[PDB]
């Protein structure tokens, strides 16, 4: 079946291809939103931090 | 000599916190993975440079 | 050759040899000191199982 069967064959190797990149992608997260405003409180919230009434 | 002193490493590992079994729901790529300890709570918490 | 100016010979042997046993003393001295080690060791084997 030559003709097309060794060509069938390639196009599974490339799927698998496909798989990897999805999860070498993933590989970067870091998806903290806080935003700007936030960078104020990070002061503020060590002392919460070590605050005993919360 | 070799029976005696492979006691006295032996003292510290017993006198462990103690130790958890968890598994792993899913990772977070900040090094850190999603970890239920399972009788226990779900805790997001980083690893060693072993893994 | 072999048996003219034996006494030469003779005298080196006998000079390196008379060195070294007061340096073997020292190797004697260690194979008493670790008949006690064992005696000691074995108290500290009774010690680290207790």
């Amino acid at each position: 079946a030559a003709p097309y069967a060794a060509k069938l064959k390639q196009t599974e190797n490339d799927l698998k291809d496909i798989e990897a990149r999805i999860k070498e992608k993933a590989g970067v997260k870091e998806s903290d939103t806080g935003l700007a405003p936030s960078h104020l409180w990070d002061i503020m919230g060590d002392r919460q931090r070590l605050g005993e009434e919360h | 000599n070799d029976k005696v002193r492979f006691i006295k490493d032996e003292l510290r590992l017993l006198q462990e916190p103690g130790s958890y079994v968890g598994e792993v729901i899913k990772i977070v790529s900040d090094k850190k993975v999603l970890v239920k300890v399972q009788p226990e709570g779900k805790y997001i918490v980083d690893v060693a440079k072993d893994i | 050759n072999n048996n003219s100016a034996l006494s030469n010979v003779n005298s080196d042997i006998y000079f390196k040899l008379k060195k070294l046993e007061k340096e073997y003393e020292l190797l004697t001295l260690q194979e008493d000191y670790i008949k006690d080690e064992q005696r000691h060791l074995k108290r500290e084997l009774k010690r680290a199982q207790e």
